[PDB]
């Protein structure tokens, strides 16, 4: 009954914001999201299903992550339009629904629910932001069509629109493919990745924080629900990691570089999909979400519109703690010890090798080493001599947020035997 | 002689670094920015996957 | 243990003159040096007249630290320490007004200690400690006045050409490990009596031992290193060319008399190289 | 117990980084030195103080520690070298902290009683190294950094598949070394896993074609070479081979042995030979290190317990005398301002006892008997010769090239005609000197006592390659 909280706050604030100063609405939306997360903790080990709607360990972990991302992204945004909060609220529920069901059609409706309000969140209205928004909507609705014909073909090979239905030969194979298309696009796996560079660079940074954390989370959550075969998995991984890192090399811009990098990262997480461990994947995404949320909070404190790579430089001198935190984020996203990113990566790699897929694992790993070029090209870039750069040094809100996130990262780098004990049933 | 050989070795490794960089920006050149381009590359990729599945 | 003393005195002395030594009056490093060398000869001749001496000690596994003092060792020891002592006193004389008196006699004691380590050995790696050590102290003395470029490179060439020989020595030494597994000259000789085995490999080991000997005794082709040893102070040249060093070339063969006495080809060649 | 000795330099380094002042981390490295030495003396055996703690219970990763006959001195050696680095130092960046961190990290590295923890430390040691590189000096800092770091990382990440494969394909319950050895891998499974260990291990040894990172790393760190000295204690490849690579998947090593012995040989020769041409201390010590490692690896690869013991020993001690030469080089930098070999000739009259210290160190380097190098070099010779004699031979036109480069350098730096004259010796440099000389002389004169722990490991893991 986190869903209850979500629907309630969204619907209520809709009309309330007519009577409230936009700030009052910000206070409100913030409050709501945090409360939903609270209900998530109080339900740990209490898994609950109602309709096609189902809350279990997975739903719990992945919406814990998603809710976290939504709170952080609302923290930064001070625009005096109450809707620029409202849309976030909507989107959040949408992602929760996406992670919370096996029903293909409810999954579809949930997809529209989460995806439509982000299209509107893509507008600072800076000339790029309309281009970004456009590409996003067109490619998005296309994928909508695909996941829908996929649900229709799943209902095709078998009596149900609910996943887990017994399944045929080639038609079933086809149907699982058509579900895999949309669900894959939403996660930025190659070669579905083309939007990712454009939209991250085009959309206002804090929004991108929201996307690059919450969306990827929810998407992998729904992905685990699908039955996907080893060969396809191999393909997606290979392409994601290769093109992701290689093209990320070519990147002169922080956001875009981060996009390609995130393509590679979706590539890494997709290995957990081999066994679908989800204690492992849950962990990986915990670490990743923390680090990335951090990274984009910092990219927000630089500029909302665009951040080049040099802008990151000299950040240590300016603010020591933010320099350090960004560094840590770069390392956790690199998957280097002793950071939680290493245990997430390791857990995915472990499930991968456990599944006995070797060449794939290897390639993923090799080009994962490729990623260190740009990961240090940022993390170390922190220490160079500061060039002329925009800097607005945050509220306590942001400083304490970013640092907290980093600390949570490295804490679980050393003691995953804290949370990992229950990313499972919740003991 | 062996020294200069070794230097040249190091330089060749730099060669690989640049090969991966290059390949990378070929892959980064893969994205032009025209939407029709992204759409065609999209359908292309998807057909590639469904092909892989049998 | 008394046997080790002979070695220890002109080390303890060397260590005084190298470490302090400049803390001494101009006669004194010479006096110390010549004094420790004085009773090394003496106090080891006490051992020789008493019939012999033995020492066995902890080292690399399978290769203990073994000193055998017998007739063959004693003859050498008396030559080295006696003439060496004379040269110590002479060096007290010829070295005068020269800074690093300390340095000189430190180097001198050191040299004596090393040679005593070489000739008293019951095991070839101990012998080898002797070899590389004596090569080192030669290097050190030959360059004693360091302000001159010509007498620097001399010693460098010495220890290089010489280390070619030491490399031969090492190789031959490795050869008789794989073969027998003793590397202690006494038990290595007692193991070489009878039918032997794989004669080609034995001849090789002895030939590399010789490739060392050539370096140490300054025969052809490694002949070239000795002439430039003039560079050092004259009593150094006295010590190297007469009472120490090259003589060990011969001595290695003489302790290995057991090894070479069964090798006609190698010995033929030894005589050829000697003649040339 | 073990974990304390492991942790002691780590904490002190933090206390140096943020913490004040510089001086305390010196006695920090000293304390590490004393405790590690303490564990070195009183050792009961293979177990020593055993440690097991849950890390990822479900994954099967646990904290697993203890001192072998191997792990042993390596605590003492590393503690020592790094201590000298702390004291004589002069990098004094407040990254002598980064150093103490790196020391502690390496200590943890040797003590790892399970594979994945070992892996963890193996990857972790990279960071201070890159830092004390990057922010603590050098003009070409960033490119040299990407070189060193990416070589290590590209080597490293695939090994995780092997460390997984070692556990997963062998059906080992945990990452514990005991367990992993208890379940051997079969043909063309052990093959791939050994290979995957062998790349990451070869690149960090280094062997001949893969060493190209070593000269740039040592050049660009802070010129005193604290970062460099600790970088050489990071050359741990041989240890990893003998402890892990060969025993977990020996069947593959049986095939690879010829090639490995060859590469070891050619590394040794090429290393010592190329070293000759070197015009600066960083490069010279680099190629020299390459030769030594060549020798060690040659020793290990032969099977033949003799050679292997020689290899590990040579490793241990060469960490010390090489790190020493680094610190010493930096100390003459601070007084002069240059690491160039040719310029500024006179020193020897000008510098009262340095000629003696630097000489001692170099003598230890060329593998002169009575100093640390010879026991390892020799035993290595024996074993190398046992397996492949030819490769022992090629590898042993080393001593010639070694004496060549070392004596050329020593002469042209110290012996010749006077310059202005030089600063005599620093109070740090005195402790440095004496302690150094003590170490070198003791490991040289009594190669028996040190390496006794090496002996059971040597022959047993040699017979591991037997029937």
């Amino acid at each position: 009954m986190t869903l209850a909280i979500l629907a309630v706050f969204s619907v209520a604030l809709t009309l309330l914001g007519f009577v409230l100063p936009p700030q009052g609405v910000k206070r409100a939306t913030l409050l709501g999201l945090a409360l939903a997360l609270a209900s998530l903790l109080l339900t740990w080990g209490k898994p609950f299903a109602f309709g096609p709607y189902a809350v279990d360990g997975v739903s719990q972990v992945f919406t814990l992550l998603a809710l976290l991302g939504a709170l952080w992204t609302v923290g930064l945004v001070r625009s005096g339009r109450f809707e620029f909060y409202l849309l976030v609220l909507y989107a959040a529920l949408g992602m929760h629904l996406l992670a919370s069901t096996r029903h293909l059609l409810l999954m579809l409706v949930a997809l529209e629910a989460l995806s439509l309000p982000l299209y509107a969140l893509a507008t600072w209205r800076r000339g790029q932001g309309l281009e970004a928004a456009l590409k996003y909507f067109l490619l998005g609705a296309l994928a909508a069509a695909f996941f829908l014909y996929g649900a229709a073909l799943f209902y095709g090979a078998t009596g149900s629109l609910v996943l887990g239905a017994p399944g045929e030969g080639p038609l079933y194979a086809l149907a699982l493919g058509l579900l895999l298309v949309g669900l894959g696009f939403k996660a930025a796996l190659a070669p579905f990745h083309f939007w990712t560079p454009d939209v991250y660079q085009g959309s206002p940074t804090p929004v991108v924080l929201f996307m690059a954390t919450s969306v990827k989370a929810a998407a992998f959550a729904a992905l685990l629900r699908v039955a996907a075969p080893p060969e396809a998995l191999a393909l997606l991984v290979a392409l994601s990691v290769v093109v992701g890192n290689l093209a990320a090399l070519a990147q002169k811009e922080a956001k875009r570089l981060l996009a390609y990098s995130s393509i590679a990262h979706a590539g890494y997480m997709a290995l957990a999909l081999y066994t679908g461990n989800a204690q492992a994947l849950g962990f990986y995404l915990l670490t990743y979400v923390l680090a990335t949320g951090l990274a984009f909070a910092v990219l927000s404190q630089i500029s909302p519109d665009r951040v080049p790579l040099e802008a990151l430089r000299g950040l240590y001198r300016k603010d020591p703690l933010l320099g350090l935190a960004f560094l840590v984020a770069m390392l956790s996203l690199l998957g280097l010890p002793p950071l939680a990113g290493f245990w997430g990566k390791y857990l995915a790699f472990a499930e991968a090798a456990r599944a006995g897929a070797w060449g794939v694992l290897v390639l993923a790993l090799v080009t994962s080493a490729v990623s260190a070029y740009y990961y240090l090209g940022l993390g170390l870039a922190v220490f160079a001599r500061p060039e002329e750069t925009p800097f607005r040094p945050g509220p306590p809100w942001a400083r304490a947020a970013v640092v907290a996130a980093g600390v949570l990262l490295l804490a679980l780098g050393l003691l995953p035997g804290l949370v990992l004990p229950a990313l499972a049933a919740g003991g | 002689a062996l020294f200069y050989g070794d230097r040249g070795l190091l330089s060749g490794y730099f060669g690989l670094g640049g090969a991966a960089r290059s390949l990378g920006q070929g892959l980064a050149r893969l994205q032009t920015g025209y939407l029709r381009v992204y759409a065609l590359l999209f359908v292309l990729g998807a057909l590639l996957l469904l092909g892989v599945m049998r | 243990m008394a046997l080790l003393g002979t070695i220890l005195l002109p080390l303890l002395g060397f260590a005084l003159l190298g470490l302090f030594g400049k803390r001494m009056r101009e006669p004194l490093p010479g006096v110390l040096a010549s004094g420790l060398v004085l009773a090394s000869f003496l106090l080891g001749a006490g051992l020789l007249l008493s019939g012999g001496a033995r020492f066995q000690a902890e080292w690399l596994p399978g290769i203990p630290f073994s000193l055998l003092l017998d007739n063959l060792s004693g003859f050498m020891l008396l030559i080295v320490t006696g003439v060496g002592f004379l040269i110590h006193v002479y060096a007290i004389g010829y070295m005068g007004g020269d800074p690093g008196y300390s340095r000189f006699f430190a180097y001198f004691n050191l040299f004596i200690a090393m040679m005593l380590t070489l000739v008293l050995a019951d095991s070839y790696p101990v012998m080898f400690i002797g070899w590389e050590g004596v090569g080192l102290a030669s290097f050190l003395l030959i360059g004693f006045w360091y302000k001159n470029p010509q007498y620097a490179d001399s010693a460098r060439k010495a220890f290089i050409v010489n280390r070619i020989g030491d490399l031969g020595f090492m190789l031959g030494m490795a050869i008789l490990w794989a073969l027998y597994g003793t590397l202690s000259i006494s038990e290595l000789k007692e193991a070489m009596e009878g039918p032997l085995k794989n004669p080609d490999l034995l001849a090789l080991a002895g030939l590399l031992l010789f490739l060392g000997a050539v370096g140490k005794s300054a025969q052809i082709p490694l002949m070239v290193w000795l002439p430039d040893a003039m560079a050092g102070p004259t009593p150094v040249s006295a010590l190297i060319h007469a009472a120490t060093m090259v003589t060990a070339g011969v001595y290695l063969i003489a302790r290995s008399s057991f090894l070479y006495s069964v090798l006609p080809d190698v010995s033929y060649a030894i005589a050829v190289v000697g003649l040339l | 117990m073990v974990v304390l000795a492991v942790l002691l330099p780590v904490v002190f380094g933090a206390l140096l980084l943020l913490g004040l002042p510089r001086a305390l981390g010196v006695l920090g490295a000293g304390l590490s030195f004393l405790l590690n030495l303490y564990l070195f003396l009183t050792h009961p055996g293979g177990v020593a103080h055993a440690f097991q703690a849950p890390l990822l219970p479900g994954a099967g990763v646990y904290w697993a520690f203890g001192l072998d006959g191997l792990s042993a001195l390596f605590f003492l050696t590393i503690a020592l070298t790094v201590f000298l680095g702390a004291l004589v130092a002069r990098v004094e960046g407040r990254f002598l902290g980064l150093a103490l961190l790196m020391e502690g990290l390496l200590l943890g590295l040797f003590a790892a009683r399970d594979l994945l923890v070992f892996y963890v430390f193996f990857e972790a040691a990279l960071i201070p190294a890159l830092l004390m590189l990057y922010l603590y000096g050098g003009e070409g800092r960033t490119r040299a950094l990407y070189t060193f770091v990416l070589f290590t990382l590209v080597g490293s990440l695939p090994m995780l598949a092997a460390v997984l494969g070692a556990r997963l394909l062998s059906g080992s319950p945990t990452f514990l070394l005991e367990d992993l050895l208890a379940h051997p891998l079969q043909e063309e499974a052990a093959f791939w896993v050994f290979l995957g260990f062998a790349l990451a291990f070869a690149i960090k040894t280094p062997l001949f074609p893969l060493h190209a990172w070593l000269p740039p790393f040592h050049q660009e760190n802070h010129p005193s070479g604290l970062a460099d000295a600790l970088g050489t204690l990071y050359k741990v490849g041989v240890f990893a081979f003998f402890r892990f690579a060969i025993p977990l998947a020996p069947e593959g090593f049986a095939q690879a042995q010829g090639l490995l012995l060859f590469l070891a040989a050619l590394s040794a020769l090429y290393g010592a030979w190329v070293a000759f041409a070197a015009k600066d201390f960083k490069t010279l010590l680099a190629y020299a290190g390459l030769s030594h490692m060549g020798v060690a690896a040659l020793g290990v690869f032969s099977g033949t317990p003799e050679g292997a013991m020689g290899g590990l020993y040579l490793l241990a001690a060469s960490g010390v005398y090489t790190g020493g030469l680094f610190l010493l080089a930096g100390r003459l930098y601070e007084r002069t301002g240059t690491l160039e070999i040719g310029r500024y000739r006179g020193l020897a009259q000008s510098a009262p006892g340095l000629a003696a210290l630097a000489l001692i160190l170099f003598l230890a380097m060329v593998g002169l008997p009575g100093l640390s190098g010879f026991p390892g070099e020799f035993l290595t010779l024996l074993g190398a010769y046992k397996a492949s004699p030819w490769l022992a031979a090629l590898a042993f036109l080393s001593v010639i090239a070694s004496a060549a480069y070392a004596l050329t350098a020593f002469q042209k730096t110290f012996w010749e005609e006077g310059g202005s004259g030089v600063k005599d010796l620093a109070g740090a440099e005195w402790g440095f000197a004496l302690l150094s000389v003590l170490a070198l002389l003791l490991m040289g004169v009594f190669p028996g006592y040190f390496a006794r722990g090496l002996h059971p490991l040597a022959e047993a893991f040699a017979k591991l390659l037997g029937g």
